[PDB]
RNA sequence: GUGUGUCUGGGUGGUGG
């Protein structure tokens, strides 16, 4: 639900590539191009980056259990 | 050859003819026309003569329902109980579809003449033998009709609950509280367990199941599967099969491996399972229409004109179905009087039109050729795309009469394109 | 498959070449429909892809009306299972 | 001895005593949960 | 059919009915939303009234007298949920992508 | 309704479908919204009603002022019943091409009369607008229709509750910035060369930029006028 | 200066090999 720390599969560290990710994309530019500026050339990080739900955003909605 | 008929609440069989005269037909001539439209065709009236002999018992209407009146579960020794029950039984019991109350004698003969004409079709090959796994010869039992079939004899348990209450406290000539009359809590009782274990009535059971929260595919899964009530240990591989018919109403895929291939079923994804509807509007209509009921045509006019049913009832003729079934097209798709979900199938082969409205029926949109053409342009399509702006909607290409749902059994006589190319 | 392993020379030809013809209780695709398989059909149409004939393979892709023919033949198979264990059961347990 | 509940709407700390109606001190709510316990939660970072 | 007992004689005839939203009881009536009713093992269910006539002439109009409860399919017209924006469902710890179609 | 569905019936001869026209149009002129909801705006799914349509157009430019009168009433219906139809629309085209600030005057002063009235009716008002300007072209003037609207058919009267008022003051606010929906598909070209190049089609910028100036007299107009109308008007706003 | 009671009997549904 939220943008894993790690690369599942070589381990590269893609839990600060999310959010830049995002303004790229917002940016206006393709995703593909956007993950080759993030510097995720192999396609396991780049499957991992751009395969990801953001679910955590939805769970933020709903009240907290106790504030 | 004698054709026999198995009238409701009748312990014994009986021959058609009989039921025939104790309808009120004493002649002959007038039944056969009823049963036989082609007078010039012998082979039907070659058949239909070893039941004509069981006749010579049998001439009056009175010995006739005698006859089918002495055979109840109930025995009747006497005449007027006997008289009394089979015209009870063919007033109410058989064939209620057609007509319950009285004045629809005559319509009920010509319905069960047009049956016995069926069968007699199917006999010499004229017409094809029905298919039992046919999804147009099925209805789906949703939500509604079930809590309505629940409903329906919690409310008659609830008036004789109160019957019982209002004739205990009549005997002491007292008045009462209605509130305290109506024992609010049967219902209520009723719904939830039938909800809750899911057995209806009383004889069925596992109609309602718990919700399957594994994942949203379950859930999605489990509130459109359908289920065949069919019996699961059966022998009889027939119904488990994936009938043709289940194109785009069924998924193919989608079935349990175990005991239950083929009975259980998920529905497809346009799929569209028909809500109900009144025929009022059909019938009222189709009057303005130039249909020409039976209640005033000569039973001579049907052996060139199409039969007109609405909801399984047959009722009156037209001379020319073609312009009929073209108007009632350009209604549908204009989104008149007549819904949608209305089923139009036309037989040509045999001359039958069948108008459909009831709930339980089956159907998929599917966009509409004319002249080999789309009837959809690009102007939809540019209308869709900004959907969210201007609220051009799915309901909107419906009335366009660019889209229309196909009921399985009209999917029997439609053309269809894979794809526009 | 020539080392037996698994799989066999039927398999390689549906995957690479033509899945074949479905057949339902024996017999070529019937008409479920009036004189027809599918709405898709004119009616009266004995020719192959009218009747199961699966004329692509498993690598080109199965068109949707072979699909459908397809997903009968399969379902005809795993009826036959449910129904044969049962059988097979009762056969079995009378004859020890 | 002073147990406390969260109220499901109002997220209220409330001192319910032992066989008492279960209601908030706020909304009057019916659903009530129970506050993470004290002892000790660790966990390796695994 | 309108069911009549006898002397003395009325007749019971009901007319209309009138089905309230899902609420429940105890004191004062309050709404009931699916979640209250998942976590508390209620039936979401909603008051069916009905309108009678005890006419004995002497026409006594019981005007929405409760006859029993109803249960409710969620996101259905009659629901609590119905309408209710994404915002608005999530406020009530409801999930704004299930379909509903089921009762508790 | 007769003349709609006669019309499309006998379309697919052409004199007794102009003849039917011409009646409707008398009939028009001769003359609440009801009867224009049931015969204007019923949605008619056919190409047989599309020449139907077009029949009636027809009749609606030879009786400009008449069907001006209708086709404000169709879109008031439209606007406060929450429908619209194809036939509706091509019948507003007709009417506001056939004459300059007259179909879309009495138009606006309606639809300002029902979103003052009631809510619901600036997105579709909006929706419309931009559809005719761009499938019409031709006299879709907007700004007129919106100063006509400020104050001419019962404009006090609508603005009798204090959430009547509000939403007044709201829809004229609305007005004051709808000048930019108003303008017709020979500006969004201008506006697109524009983007391509500000320099080309000169005469054609100086076109749109005399016309965007009126529109922008009128908003100034419209914006003036509007505060002495609302009493509830908001300093900031 | 200790220590055994573990809600049975039916029905319904789903599932795995
Ligand atoms: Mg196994
Ligand atoms: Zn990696
Ligand atoms: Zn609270």
């Amino acid at each position: 639900m939220i943008i894993p720390v790690r690369c599942f599969t070589c381990g590269k560290i893609v839990g600060n590539k999310w959010e830049a990710y995002l303004g790229l994309l917002q940016a206006e530019y393709t995703e593909g191009d956007a993950l080759d500026a993030l510097g995720l050339k192999r396609y396991c990080c780049r499957r991992m980056l751009l395969a990801h739900v953001d679910l955590i955003e939805k769970l933020l909605n709903y009240a907290p259990l106790e504030k | 050859q004698r054709i026999v008929a198995t009238l409701p609440y009748i312990k014994q069989e009986v021959p058609i003819i009989i039921v025939f005269r104790a309808l009120g037909f004493v002649s002959d001539r007038d039944i056969l026309e009823h049963i036989i439209y082609d007078f010039e065709d012998p082979e039907m009236m070659e058949m239909v003569k070893p039941s004509l002999d069981e006749a010579f018992v049998i001439q009056e209407q009175n010995v006739a329902l005698n006859f089918i009146g002495s055979r109840g579960a109930k025995p009747g020794v006497t005449k007027e109980k006997r008289i009394k029950y089979a015209k009870e039984v063919l007033q109410k019991e058989m064939l209620p579809h057609v007509g319950v109350s009285d004045f629809c004698e005559t319509k009920k003969a010509y319905f069960l003449g047009y049956m016995v004409h069926r069968l007699l079709l199917a006999a010499l090959g004229r017409r094809e033998l029905d298919d039992r796994d046919h999804y147009g010869n099925k209805r789906l039992d949703l939500a509604g009709p079930l809590l309505a079939f629940l409903f329906r004899g919690m409310f008659k348990n609830l008036l004789k609950e109160v019957r019982i209450y209002a004739q205990k406290f009549i005997d002491r000539g007292k008045d009462f509280n209605l509130e305290l009359a109506i024992k609010t809590r049967i219902i209520s009782d009723g719904l939830k367990y039938s909800l809750a274990t899911g057995n209806w009535g009383d004889a069925r059971a596992g109609v309602s199941q718990v919700l399957n929260r594994l994942t949203f595919a379950s859930t999605l899964s489990h509130l459109r599967r359908l289920n065949s009530p069919i019996g699961r240990d059966g022998k009889l591989a027939k119904p488990r099969q994936l009938h043709n018919t289940l194109w785009g109403m069924v998924c193919p895929a989608e079935t349990p491996e175990g005991h239950a291939v083929g009975l259980v079923k998920n529905l497809a994804l346009m799929a569209y399972i028909s809500v109900g509807s009144q025929p009022s509007p059909i019938l009222e209509f189709l009057e303005e229409w130039s249909m020409e009921n039976l209640e005033e045509i000569s039973p001579a006019a049907i052996a060139d004109a199409t039969k007109i049913f609405v909801n399984g009832c047959w009722v009156g003729i037209h001379k020319d179905p073609e312009q009929l079934m073209n108007t009632l097209r350009k209604l549908r798709r204009q989104m008149d009087i007549i819904v949608s979900e209305v089923s139009m199938i036309r037989d040509i082969r045999e001359r039958e039109i069948r108008i459909y409205t009831d709930a339980g029926r089956i159907c998929r949109p599917l966009l509409i050729v004319e002249k080999q053409k789309l009837l959809l342009k690009k102007r939809h399509i540019d209308q869709l795309k900004e959907r969210e702006y201007n609220n051009y909607s799915w309901q909107d290409l419906v009335a366009s009469g660019v889209v229309e749902y196909i009921d399985t059994l009209e999917e029997e006589t439609v053309m269809l394109a894979m794809t526009p190319d | 498959v020539v080392s037996g392993a698994k799989g066999s020379k039927i398999n390689i030809s549906q995957v690479i070449a033509v899945v074949g013809q479905q057949n339902v209780e024996g017999k070529r695709i019937p008409f479920g429909f009036k004189h027809r398989t599918l709405p898709h059909f004119i009616k009266d149409d004995y020719g192959p892809e009218s009747r199961g004939f699966v004329e692509n393979s498993y690598l080109a892709g199965l068109t949707p009306t072979e699909f459908f023919f397809h997903a009968m033949g399969g379902r005809e198979g795993l009826i036959d299972t449910a129904v044969k264990t049962a059988e097979t059961g009762y056969i079995q347990r009378r004859l020890i | 001895q002073p147990m406390i509940y969260i109220c499901g709407e109002c997220h209220t700390e409330n001192e319910i005593k032992s066989r008492d109606p279960i209601r908030c001190r706020e909304c009057g709510y019916r659903i009530m949960y129970k506050k993470r316990t004290k002892r000790l939660v660790v966990f390796d970072a695994r | 059919p309108p069911i009549d007992l006898q002397p003395p004689r009325y007749l019971l005839k009901f007319e209309q009915i009138y089905l309230s939203k899902p609420t429940h009881w105890d004191g004062a009536p309050s709404p009931m939303m699916p979640n209250e009713a998942r976590l508390r093992n209620l039936t979401y269910s909603a008051p069916l009234y009905v309108d009678i006539t005890k006419t004995v002439q002497l026409q006594t109009q019981h005007q929405k007298t409760f006859i029993g409860k109803i249960p409710i399919m969620l996101r259905s017209t009659y629901c609590l949920l119905n309408g209710l924006t994404d915002r608005d469902l999530c406020e009530l710890n409801e999930c704004p992508l299930d379909p509903g179609g089921y009762f508790i | 309704l007769l003349a709609v569905q006669k019309l499309e019936m006998w379309l697919q001869l052409t004199r007794p479908a102009q003849d039917l026209l011409m009646s409707v149009c008398m009939n028009c002129n001769t003359h609440d919204m009801d009867v224009i909801s049931h015969l204007i705006k019923i949605r008619l799914k056919p190409k047989v009603l599309l020449n139907h349509f077009m029949l009636c157009i027809r009749e609606l430019l030879s009786a400009h002022k008449d069907n001006l009168g209708t086709t404000i009433k169709l879109v008031i219906f439209n606007e406060l019943s929450s429908a619209r139809n194809p036939n509706n629309m091509q019948v507003l085209y007709t009417a506001l091409q056939h004459s300059s600030e007259l179909a879309p005057k009495f138009l606006a002063m309606v639809f300002q009369d029902l979103l003052t009235n009631k809510d619901d009716y600036l997105r579709a008002s909006r929706a419309l607008l931009r559809e005719i300007i761009k499938q019409t072209k031709h006299e879709i003037n907007f700004q007129a229709f919106c100063l006509g609207l400020m104050q001419e058919r019962k404009e006090p009267q609508y603005l009798e509750m204090e959430f009547k008022e509000r939403f007044v003051v709201h829809i004229t606010d609305v007005l004051a910035v709808s000048m930019m929906l108003g303008i017709t598909a020979q500006v969004k070209e201008a506006g697109i060369a524009w983007d391509k190049g500000e320099k080309r089609n000169l005469e054609v910028l100086r076109s749109f930029q005399n016309q965007i100036a009126a529109i922008q007299r009128d908003a100034v107009w419209w914006l003036h006028t509007v505060v002495p109308s609302i009493s509830k008007l908001a300093p900031k706003d």
